């Protein structure tokens, strides 16, 4: 039911499955005409976009992290220490 | 038989081995929260060795002629010699590293000492000696308190469960034990003051080295380990006194009440 | 009947719609669907009220395509007919089996064999009206009609009426 | 190509998911079925020319679902169906 | 590509397993199918009224099934029902009903011993209703005298029978002798008058499953969406097994209805009975045992649904678990060192043969336009476009049109080209390392080349092996299976903590060579080698 | 001791084979013979005569007969198992779908 | 039908987005035209501020400058205003006021009095036909006393 801010104890390293859908994702909206909030330096490919948001944490996004007994989390990745 | 019997086994988002149904196989994945990438044969330099070896390394004596320090090791070696304060600490680090020794003493009765755990500590030290230029008979500006409490702060970092209750804290304290002991070990003021010779940065960048890596070995959650143990068990029975091999294994799968060879060991 | 309800509606955005204004999209979307539409539920849904005070809850991602899902609840003034309920309308078209009443958004039907005796139905009249012993049932003519059943189909409404009964008819 | 049994536990074994859904889905068979708020058997009646259901024996013209799930799936729930088995299907979780 | 509708898509969550009831049954059915006849008797169209009448599904996609409209490829089906005179019993729960009449009176149908004993208060406090069940059968089935008046009740006192299971019958067995063979009336009148406390007891559950559910009474006909029939050279149509099986069910109630309307032989009416059990219960399983086999007029066994449910590669192996699925290459692959350690060599015939949707967008909206006004001829082109309205237009016959101008929000669809990664896999595949993401490498000839550091993760070797080649349709897919699955993502594998591959074969024993102190190499050559390092620097 | 006889047991065969496997598989392997008390058969009367789900129990085996006992029973299926979410054909708490991705609109404006 | 007894989201006891407990809001079609009419302008007003940065002339008017103001996809709650005001004969909200006190001053359903303050009616056995709910729960008389102040309530426009 929404646990607070104060806690939160979930691991705060962004793992390889929230990199890997945030990355998917954001290149699939990337891919539909989303709005890219990092400039581009000539690139065309979504997924080099999406990864080039998330080196800089412009992704807007955050994540509810499902726990066993039915509550959740909302981790945003851009508070997430990525690698 | 191993895929459709191990399959809907996973890690949640909590640090525990449980399935579907909230059945808690294991409280902790691997009774140690690391994933199976990321363990390297280590070395435990606490049990090896003789008692006089023991003695001779793990003592650094300031008041006493026994085991005194050799002041040209360190730069302010003339200053160290004479110090109640510091020969306090080395007291009682000599008696933790022999609460240790006690401790493997119990646990492990083969007498081994090479064991896989997360951490190539020697990698660590070789690139900071390559890193920082650190040769041979070059005084070390390090004192004991640095190393001393520089370790006793590293070994609070050392985090695996994010929890803040005495449960929690007594899990991460009993699944942080064996790695303490390994860097108590590894890290001490005579075979950093010694043999690595490390300064300030040196022994910094091995402490930031050691903690961060320490957080990459950190098994992730939401990985699938019971399809991967069972692939893990079912792959060697690919290449397969008592009854060995393939029907053994049956046996003990199928937990049968008769065995092909039933045979005890009296001692 | 007019009610007022408060009601809760997923709408769904492209991808291209997050914008800092997006919310402002929300509230139009949430007039264009909701604002002359009819649910089978609720009724014909008439107004929107509270335009300032609209809650947006949170938004949620669905997997594939990427839209974006808003679970919105509001107020809104909605119009439900009932069986059995005296209302008053105007006639629009004719037709032999009887004339179809007016009555809001909701064109009500009234059968023949639900007319009295005396009410007989004239063609050679344009338009058709049906004259009756005392009254003349035409187009532009206020009739009170009592509505025996109503029919709530998914986002459309139907129901039958009746004048047999006393005091209704022509008004 | 035939995807097994043993490939789908390796998909499994790698922890992607939507490949697997996309694989057992759009890369294979999809189909589209209606269900019912009270009983969650697939007697909805869809006439959608003029946007109308219905579901037999259970009196609702209003609350019907629609579901996607694959060709193979409503030939098990079919021929339970033909088995006196009820697999009924609902969207919301009652037990909570 | 089905037609859009307007209900609210949701997932499938819960899933709840019960019984059918037969008011139920007739309240989803339609038809009631009296005529044992498949088509008309003008041997077109359908009976209407029978086995397969345009009130079910239908096939063939001409035809638009009566009762959904649309057509095949979107009718679910539709139910029809038999109404039987007499009650017979399933198969699946023969068993069961017999433990039933084991637990509960024979006359005033009240459970045996009561709440006062001891051991039935043990046993109802148990939570699991099977094993209460199973305690509770265990009590009752020793006790075989209902009574009137229990020590501290209901009364009946009716010396219960041994019910006995012969050839899908239920015997009773009197000590008083007196043996009487308990009909299925009977034991569905007994059944009708259980309390709730009764069956509750047992693990029942009123809104789910009932005993007198249990025993069949009306049959629910499945559509031909589930029993297709064929119709080939319009004078050789082949039926279903389970077509058949409802004829024979339809010619037995008939015959037995027959049979019980003028007179009563009381022999033929046990025999039709018999009959019609017996196509029932072979309707449900053919393979039961203790029980004749029914036989096609072919020469093989009747097909049920059991031998659908039970057998391998059915509907569960066959069909839900595992599938045959599109998307995907298979022939023999052969080493080549030439190429990297993550690629894979995929012939030309296979990159145009499979395809790739790609979205269209401002960013590549020339590179797709170059590749429509190419064709599907050559290998950097498209094969079919798919408008903003869902609607795909093939690029042959396109040609003749004229143009073709895309826009922004449309779906090309274009071969397989450079740095597409794609699904490695090869049978039996019992590692997770044997199926692996690639990089599609564009080469000629038909057999996928490879390096051979991958070999031996796959367990392979260059004989005639084949592999299989899968592509993703998605970018989410493709993003997700690029950032899990790779090749140098799998040097070191989980197993045994060490790295699965590494160099073998000519290379590991020419390195050996080359590493030993006598091996000199000139300047001419050097240089050559120096050069042949990808990533070399330059400096010698 | 059964626990630790049953970890030796296992282990002796890999180590007879002649190969090594990690602690952690054959650990998390005996475990889950053990959990319910006693030892437990790995076999198709092992844990399709248990609770899981009529789906994920009917998947392995003995498909009608632990159908026909659910519907009998009226069991209900909680559906988060793997085979169960397999057979529907939609998402699974597994990996990348063992959690929801949202949208912030405060963040948008960032 | 028409016994008290309506639908599941029509029941006696509602529920609002705050998680509070309230009455049916039953209205007449007397206030029912003055809140719809109430909240277009509100909503005109809504309209011409994002925008910076005789009684049948005046209803359609009216109607067409808010049919401006909406998309073009709502002209039957407009041809319901005209339904309401060709069938009202109420107007400003204190006199609505004083008809809720005599309403209320009987103590009875939200539903039937709505049903009282829509229906024009002279006599008590004309309230009492029309409305089948209300047939014993009040008295005639109060029923007649309620339509001579709802007469002398009501004005040609
Ligand atoms: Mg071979
Ligand atoms: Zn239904
Ligand atoms: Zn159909
Ligand atoms: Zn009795």
């Amino acid at each position: 039911k929404a646990i607070p801010k104060d806690q939160r104890a979930t691991t705060p390293y962004m793992t390889k499955y929230e990199r890997a859908r945030i990355l998917g994702t954001r290149a699939l909206q990337i891919s539909m005409n989303a709005p890219v909030f990092v400039d581009l330096e000539g690139e065309t490919d979504p997924l080099r976009i999406a990864m080039k948001e998330l080196a800089e944490k412009k992704i807007p996004l955050v994540i509810r992290r499902y726990l066993p007994d039915g509550s959740f989390e909302d981790w945003s990745v851009e508070e997430l220490i990525v690698d | 038989r191993l895929v459709k019997a191990l399959e809907d086994i996973m890690v949640h988002y909590d640090n525990t081995t449980r399935n579907s149904l909230g059945n808690v196989i294991q409280f902790i994945y691997g009774e140690d929260g690391m994933d199976a990438a990321h363990i390297e044969k280590q070395s435990l330099d606490t049990i090896g060795g003789s008692d006089a070896a023991f003695e001779k390394r793990y003592r650094v004596d300031l008041l006493n002629t026994d085991h005194t320090l050799d002041p040209s090791l360190l730069e302010s070696g003339s200053e160290i010699l004479g110090d109640l304060k510091l020969q306090v600490l080395l007291d009682e680090e000599y008696k933790q590293l022999v609460k240790d020794r006690k401790f493997l003493r119990e646990v492990f009765v083969d007498g081994e000492a090479n064991w896989p755990l997360p951490v190539n500590i020697r990698r660590i030290i070789q690139n900071a000696q390559q890193t920082f230029h650190i040769d041979h008979t070059k005084p070390s500006d390090l004192t004991i308190k640095d190393i001393v409490l520089g370790v006793k702060d590293l070994q609070e970092n050392l985090l695996v469960l994010r929890g803040k209750n005495e449960i929690i804290q007594n899990a991460q304290r009993d699944a942080v034990t064996l790695f303490c002991c390994l860097l108590r070990s590894r890290l001490a003021t005579r075979r950093v003051l010694q043999e690595y010779r490390l300064t300030k940065q040196a022994f910094d960048w091995v402490l930031s080295n050691i903690e961060a890596q320490f957080l990459r070995s950190v098994v992730h959650p939401g990985e699938m380990v019971g399809v991967l143990a069972a692939q893990s068990i079912g792959e060697p029975a690919t290449q397969m006194k008592v009854t060995s091999g393939v029907p053994r294994l049956k046996e003990i799968l199928n937990v049968a009440k008769n065995m092909k060879t039933p045979s005890l060991t009296v001692y | 009947m007019f009610f007022i309800k408060d009601l809760s509606l997923n709408i769904t955005l492209h991808p291209s719609f997050f914008g800092p204004r997006m919310k402002q999209y929300l509230k139009t979307k949430l007039l264009e669907e909701v604002e002359g539409s009819c649910t089978g539920k609720f009724g014909y849904i008439l107004c929107v009220l509270d335009y300032d005070n609209i809650d947006i809850q949170r938004g949620r991602i669905l997997p594939t395509d990427g839209s974006a899902e808003f679970n919105v609840k509001y107020r809104a003034v909605v119009f439900k007919p009932f069986k059995g309920e005296v209302v008053d309308g105007t006639v629009v078209s004719c037709s032999q089996h009887g004339f179809e009443v007016q009555v809001g958004p909701m064109k009500v039907f009234v059968t023949k064999h639900l007319m009295p005796q005396d009410l007989t139905f004239n063609a050679g009249s344009n338009p058709p009206s049906y004259q009756s012993s005392e009254d003349v049932i035409t187009i532009k003519s206020r009739i009170r009609v009592k509505i025996e059943g109503c029919i709530s189909q998914v986002s459309s409404i139907h129901a039958i009426g009746s004048i047999k009964e006393d005091y209704l008819g022509a008004i | 190509l035939r995807f097994g049994e043993m490939e789908r536990d390796c998909m499994i074994a790698h922890g992607a998911a939507s490949f697997l859904k996309e694989r057992l889905m759009e890369a294979s068979d999809a189909f589209r079925v209606h269900i019912c708020g009270i009983c969650g058997l697939m007697t909805v009646i869809a006439k959608l020319n003029h946007n109308q259901f219905e579901c037999k024996g259970c009196d609702n013209k209003i609350d019907i679902y629609q579901i996607h799930i694959p060709y193979a799936a409503k030939l098990l729930f079919q021929e339970l169906m033909a088995m006196n088995i009820t697999p009924r299907l609902y969207t919301d979780r009652s037990r909570d | 590509g089905q037609q859009y509708s307007s209900a609210p898509l949701r997932t499938v969550k819960e899933v709840q397993f019960g019984l059918f009831s037969p008011e139920e049954v007739r309240a989803i059915s339609v038809a009631k199918i009296r005529f044992p006849e498949t088509m008309d008797e003008t041997q077109t169209r359908a009976k209407i009224g029978g086995l397969n009448d345009p009130r079910l599904g239908s096939i063939d996609r001409n035809l638009k099934c009566q009762t959904c409209q649309e057509g095949m490829n979107e009718c679910p089906g539709h139910f029809g029902h038999i109404d039987l005179a007499k009650p017979v019993f399933h198969v699946g729960f023969i068993a069961k009903i017999k433990k039933v009449c084991e637990c509960v009176c024979m006359h005033c149908g009240k459970l045996l011993l009561d709440e006062h004993n001891e051991l039935m208060r043990q046993a109802l406090a148990i939570k699991d209703s099977k094993k209460r069940f199973a305690a509770i059968w265990t009590l009752c089935k020793t006790k075989m005298v209902c009574e009137t008046d229990v020590p501290s009740r209901g009364g009946c006192g009716n010396t219960q029978p041994t019910i006995r299971k012969d050839g899908l019958k239920l015997v009773g067995s009197w000590k008083k002798p007196e043996l009487r063979v308990l009909s299925t009336e009977e034991i569905l009148n007994i059944f009708k008058h259980i309390s709730v406390k009764d069956f509750t007891s047992l693990g029942f559950n009123e809104v789910f499953s009932r005993p007198e559910w249990m025993i069949l009474t009306c049959l629910p006909v499945p559509p031909p969406p589930v029993r297709p029939s064929i119709s080939f050279n319009e004078s050789q149509r082949g039926e279903d097994d389970l077509t058949f099986k409802l004829a024979d069910i339809l010619k037995a109630n008939i015959s037995l209805e027959t049979l019980e309307h003028n007179g009563a032989p009381h022999h033929a009416i046990e025999e039709a009975e018999s009959l019609l059990q017996f196509h029932v219960a072979t309707y449900m399983d053919n393979d039961i045992a203790g029980q004749p086999q029914a036989l096609q007029k072919s020469g093989r066994p009747v097909k049920s649904i059991r031998a659908r449910l039970k057998g391998k590669e059915g509907r569960i192996r066959g069909n839900l678990m595992g599938k045959r699925v599109d998307f995907s290459a298979r022939t023999v692959i052969s080493g080549d060192p030439n190429l990297e350690l993550d690629q894979v060599g995929v012939p030309k015939s296979i990159a145009k043969t499979l395809t790739y949707p790609e979205v269209v967008t401002p960013y590549n909206i020339d590179r797709l336009t170059q590749l429509v006004r190419n064709g599907p001829n050559e290998h950097p082109g498209a094969k079919y476009v798919i408008r903003d309205s869902g609607d795909r237009i093939d690029l042959r016959y396109s040609k003749r049109a004229g143009d073709i101008q895309l826009q922004y929000g449309w779906k090309v669809e274009r071969h397989i080209m450079d740095n597409d990664p794609v699904l490695f896999n090869r049978q039996p595949s019992l590692h997770k390392m044997s199926m692996m993401a690639h990089r599609v490498k564009v080469i000629p000839y038909s057999t996928f080349r490879l390096n051979l550091s991958v070999t031996s993760p796959y367990n392979a070797d260059f004989d005639g092996d084949e592999m299989n080649l899968h592509v993703p349709q998605s970018e989410e897919t493709r993003a997700e299976l690029s950032q899990l699955c790779a090749v140098p993502l799998q040097i070191v594998s989980p197993q045994s903590n060490k790295p699965c591959m590494g160099i073998v074969q000519d290379t590991l024993c020419g390195i050996r060579k080359l590493t030993l102190r006598d091996t000199f190499i000139e300047l001419d050559q050097v240089l050559n080698m120096l050069y042949w390092v990808p990533d070399w620097d330059g400096v010698i | 001791a059964g626990r630790a006889a049953l970890y030796k047991e296992v282990y002796n065969v890999i180590a007879s084979d002649g190969s090594y496997v990690n602690y952690r598989h054959m650990a998390l392997l005996v475990d889950v013979m053990t959990t319910q008390g006693g030892l437990t058969s790995v076999t198709r009367h092992g844990f399709n005569r248990s609770n899981t789900g009529a789906l994920m129990r009917c998947s392995f085996e003995e498909t009608v007969e632990i159908l026909f006992e659910a519907g009998a029973s009226a069991e209900l299926d909680d559906c988060r198992g793997v085979s169960e979410n397999v057979i529907l054909g939609q998402m699974a708490p597994i990996g990348t779908g063992a959690f929801d991705v949202m949208i912030d609109e405060e963040s948008l404006v960032k | 039908a028409a016994t008290l007894q309506l639908g599941q989201e029509f029941q006696l006891k509602q529920i609002n987005h705050q998680g509070e407990e309230e009455e049916l809001i039953a209205l007449n079609l007397s206030e029912a035209r003055l809140v719809i009419k109430e909240a277009l302008v509100e909503r005109r007003r809504a309209f011409k501020r994002s925008q910076k940065k005789t009684r049948e002339k005046e209803l359609e008017s009216i109607d067409v400058l808010l049919e401006q103001t909406t998309g073009g996809n709502n002209k039957d709650l407009k041809n319901t205003m005209q339904y309401l005001t060709n069938f009202s004969r109420f107007r400003d909200q204190e006199t609505v006021g004083a008809v809720i006190q005599l309403l209320k001053s009987t103590g009875l359903h939200p539903f039937e009095v709505a049903q009282l303050g829509s229906l024009a009616c002279d006599t008590a056995d004309e309230a009492k036909t029309l409305i089948p709910s209300l047939n014993n729960k009040i008295s005639d008389d109060e029923l007649e006393r309620i339509l001579k102040e709802l007469s002398n309530l009501e004005t040609l426009y």
